[PDB]
RNA sequence: GUGGCGGCGACGACCCAUUCGAACGUCUGCCCUAUCAACUUUCGAUGGUAGUCGCCGUGCCUACCAUGGUGACCACGGGUGAGGGAAUCAGGGUUCGAUUCCGGAGAGGGAGCCUGAGAAACGGCUACCACAUCCAAGGAAGGAGGCGCGCAAAUUACCCACUCCCGACCCGGGGAGGUAGUGACGAAAAAUAACAAUACAGGACUCUUUCGAGGCCCUGUAAUUGGAAUGAGUCCACUUUAAAUCCUUUAACGAGGAUCCAUUGGAGGGCAAGUCUGGUGCCAGCAGCCGCGGUAGCUCCAAUAGCGUAUAU
């Protein structure tokens, strides 16, 4: 029968990223995409020799096939290779909401079914499952899709959007693909779209790293001085085997006090380091250790590498160690208590991260998870004992600050090979570019302008911001380095809320640019407000629940979301100038879109080769842009005695503090307000 | 599979896309920008 | 005229009778065992009154009463290849005949429950016990035989045309029922040829412990010769049947080396510039597709589509 040749760069690519221990990202156009996953999924196959593939399946809603053996047989009630793939790959399915539960678990591919629906949060999970070879394969099977594909490739600065949200998100998406290095992008037929410029250049390797050559030395050089080979042979990666030194380093200390701190983030062995330093302290004369974590249920990969530890040197199931397990149904198959007794008697106890008091007679206690409990409960648990402290990346900093001033000895130790895959992704470094999850390491000193009276407050553009032009990026990443190094917490999906939320503004402050200057001024200070009212937020419902005002909910006011100053320049006053400019500009005191494609004309518009269109400016004087006038400002935050004294400075009133705290940080959300209603309220 | 290649076996605008003269990349890298409203372009 | 009278059917319906039965009784009659002689009242054994339940009569059951009942005329107890029988019809060269009738019980294991004229259901359900399957881990659904002999296909296929059965029905349905496969354990019948002619030779054949005695209307020749017959096989068409196969008919091809070539067991003959062994110079035993060079289908006997060997007897 007639067949079609397929380009070999399709192949060429994935025999590559296997080899090489690196995923690769597939972009299907198309309502037929689901045919391409089948002729997809059996390259892989054929290419790897470890095992079949595992498929992960992510939709938002609507699901085309049953799933189900039994009811996909009566729909039917000739034969088709989308049915075979369904019945014989090992598919595991999950929802975009329900995207927690596949955290742990490792897939070989992963499909990306709904794309209007993308989020940062799914992003982030889905890609961190998936494993050396393996593909990453992304569906556009809306004709809405396709289209705005059209628009940017046909003019970078023309973009459709139909109608209420923008959407830059789903855009910056498609720009950034060119940058990407092994993106493909392919049609329902096996067809390659020339975009990505890289495409072209596309060779297969001719048939080891320096960092897995470091671990086998360490891994030969270690069998002389032990227990602690044992271990590093049981380690996986380079980084690991160093952490675990330290930690051995750290017990055999003469010391009543030292602190180890483990810093590292998702995707890098973490508990594993944790579980073999816990079997070492066993293998020594340590009898006492406590483990502490919010729950019980969060812990359960280190005490497994507690068991490897203990299973590669003696230690058997039976004989040696005895375990006791959570006998609950609530944080079920959780091992709270381990009792080895080979060595006199030796315990390990889990605890309820509030039990300052248990601890009286403590060797080691190693927290897990630091973050996540509440401040002023970690330094309860430092006492005079051993602690290993493990926090993950993406206050603590604020604890170990206190601890390089610092009696209590100090040990800084971090993580930066995946477990899964080969460092140097070209994926991985792409994504976290997307979602702006890095931070720079070393930020440049500047000159301090004078303080209270010489900064004018600036209107970011959020069009101009989020085009994908080197400019533009780099300042994105000046803002969310420092809208994110604030007390709140950071979330990846806040860049969403910059990006696609409406009724959000973005002011910048600013040093006196002087009429010749770089490309980009240094930024101050990051000031974010969402307008509510009549121009249905926390601020306006809460307010009229607890007033029963029926006036209020009428009034026009914004609340301040987010406010920032940069720590090197902190505690100076750039916060409160930032507020008073914004008060000048909503009370009318200071005097007073990119080019979108019609629906009809989407096919009408040929190649622009040269862009022409003016953009519009990233940055905008108050003056310049008119002002709508608001009735009040609020602020919603954790109650805290630095920011309540900042807040009462600049005119808020509180008006509500409320009554549990929060679970994370321990710390009871208060609203304040500014602007005769007001003194009703207060009182 | 024959070492050699392989073998297997709305549509309008997908042609426009395959003959497609410039790359985004380099439609990307001629862009300029303008900052404060007045400037010269950094592109 | 919101006149009055009417035919032939279909369906349903109280009761009586009838048909098909079903269920309790009466009488008659069962194999071995006495080294089972007494048994029943060991949760009623016999009988009386009243009652419950049941379709009805009744220790069937329950209360209150009497002390009854069976037994050498064998009670009671224990046994008993209780695949095998029992019958039936039909028949000249002895019958390689034919068919029918059952003692119950169960549906993963013991209880409880629902319908109907008829079931304590060949079928639902609930609780307990035991198994096992799917999942997004939350929950959900379930009730037999083959090989172990170098050896696993009927564990299937076609049809309601016959016989009969169920249904609202002349027509639908029936794995009830009918049709179709291999096969030197064995039994029976039968081919692989028959008929003539010519030519050339002179010797058959029986008896006989090497001499011999009888004897001929023929014998032999891997000789030649001739034109009649036929089936193994190949291959049309009817008939058959629900459809087809099979049997019975039948058109055309189908024999001289008729090579269109019968076997198994037993006993003999023939041999070189060949090999080995032992000697009684030239011999004997065993044996001989093998040699100097060369590589392009002898005879006789017994049984006969059948015939040997080993072990035990
Ligand atoms: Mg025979
Ligand atoms: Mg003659
Ligand atoms: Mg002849």
């Amino acid at each position: 029968m007639h067949r079609k040749k397929v380009d070999n760069r399709i192949r060429i690519l994935i025999e590559n990223g296997v080899a090489e221990r690196q995923r690769s990202l597939f972009v299907v156009v198309g309502d037929r995409g689901k045919d391409q996953v089948v002729i997809l999924h059996h390259m892989l196959s054929k290419a790897t020799v470890k095992a079949r593939p595992s498929v992960l399946w992510c939709y938002k809603k609507e699901l085309g096939f049953s799933s189900h053996r039994k009811k996909r047989m009566r729909q039917l009630q000739q034969d088709d290779p989308f049915e075979l793939f369904i019945a014989a790959t090992n598919i595991r399915y999950c929802y975009y909401n329900e995207t927690h539960k596949i955290l742990g678990n490792t897939f070989g591919m992963c499909v990306l079914q709904d794309f209007e629906a993308l989020t940062p949060n799914l992003l982030a999970r889905t890609v961190e499952t998936v494993e050396g070879g393996g593909l990453v394969v992304i569906l556009l099977r809306t004709m809405n899709s396709l289209k705005q594909l059209y628009t940017v490739t046909m003019d970078v600065h023309s973009r459709y959007r139909t109608e209420d949200v923008v959407g830059r998100f789903n855009e910056r998406f498609i720009l950034s693909l060119a940058s990407c290095k092994k993106c493909l992008v392919i049609d329902d037929q096996l067809n390659i779209l020339p975009i990505s410029s890289h495409v072209a250049t596309m060779e297969a390797l001719p048939p080891l790293g320096p960092s897995d050559l470091e671990l086998r030395e360490l891994k030969e050089s270690l069998q002389d001085t032990q227990p602690v080979g044992v271990l590093v042979d049981c380690c996986k990666t380079l980084d690991q085997a160093k952490a675990v030194l330290k930690f051995i380093e750290g017990i055999s200390e003469k010391t009543l006090r030292s602190t180890v701190a483990l810093t590292a983030a998702r995707g890098r062995g973490k508990s594993a380091a944790l579980g073999l330093a816990i079997a070492g302290a066993v293998a020594f004369g340590y009898s006492n250790i406590f483990v502490t974590s919010p729950s019980p249920d969060n812990l359960h990969t280190l005490f497994e590498f507690v068991f490897k530890g203990f299973d590669a040197l003696q230690y058997q199931e039976h004989l040696d160690y005895e375990i006791i397990q959570s006998l609950n149904p609530e944080f079920n198959k959780a091992v709270i208590r381990v009792n080895v007794f080979r060595e006199h008697r030796q315990t390990i106890q889990y605890i309820h991260p509030a039990d300052a008091v248990k601890l009286g007679q403590a060797e080691l206690v190693v927290i897990d998870e630091a973050a996540a409990i509440p401040l002023p409960l970690v330094k309860s648990l430092l006492g005079p004992y051993l602690v290993f402290m493990a926090s993950t990346i993406n206050l603590s900093l604020k604890l170990i600050q206190q601890l390089r001033q610092q009696a209590r000895t100090l040990y800084e130790v971090s993580l930066q090979e995946s477990i899964r895959y080969a460092p140097g992704d070209a994926v991985e470094k792409w994504l976290n570019d997307l979602l702006c999850l890095d931070c720079l390491n070393i930020t440049r000193i500047v000159s301090g302008c004078p303080l209270p009276e010489a900064c004018e407050l600036y209107y970011v553009n959020r069009d101009t911001l989020f085009c994908y032009h080197k400019a533009s990026e780099v300042f994105l990443q000046r803002l969310m380095a420092l809208y994110v190094a604030s007390h709140y917490k950071n979330s990846p999906n806040d860049l969403q809320m910059l990006s696609d939320a409406p009724a959000h503004h973005l002011f910048c402050l600013l040093p006196p640019v002087p009429p010749t200057q770089n490309a980009l001024p240094e930024v101050l200070a990051v000031i974010q407000v969402c307008l509510e009212g009549e121009i249905g937020d926390l601020i306006p419902w809460t307010v009229s629940e607890q007033f029963q005002d029926p006036d209020f909910g009428g009034l026009s006011g914004g609340r301040v979301v987010r406010i920032a100053v940069h720590p090197d320049y902190q505690g100076m006053g750039y916060g409160s100038r930032a507020l008073q400019l914004l008060q000048m500009y909503y009370e009318g005191r200071f005097p007073c879109e990119i080019h979108t494609v019609s629906s009809e004309a989407v096919s009408l518009l040929e190649e622009v080769i040269t862009p022409r269109k003016d953009l519009p400016p990233l940055l905008l004087k108050l003056n310049e842009r008119p002002a709508e006038r608001l009735d009040y400002l609020g602020v919603s935050y954790g109650l805290t005695p630095r920011l309540l004294k900042f807040w009462k400075r600049a005119g808020f009133v509180p008006v509500y503090l409320r009554q549990t705290p929060n679970d994370l940080t321990g710390e009871h959300s208060c609203i304040m307000l500014k602007t005769g209603w007001l003194a009703a309220f207060w009182k | 599979y024959d070492k050699d290649a392989v073998y297997v076996d709305t549509h309008e605008l997908v042609q426009s896309l395959i003959s497609t003269h410039s790359t985004i990349d380099a439609k990307m890298a001629s862009s300029r920008v303008t900052l404060f409203s007045d400037s010269k372009p950094l592109g």
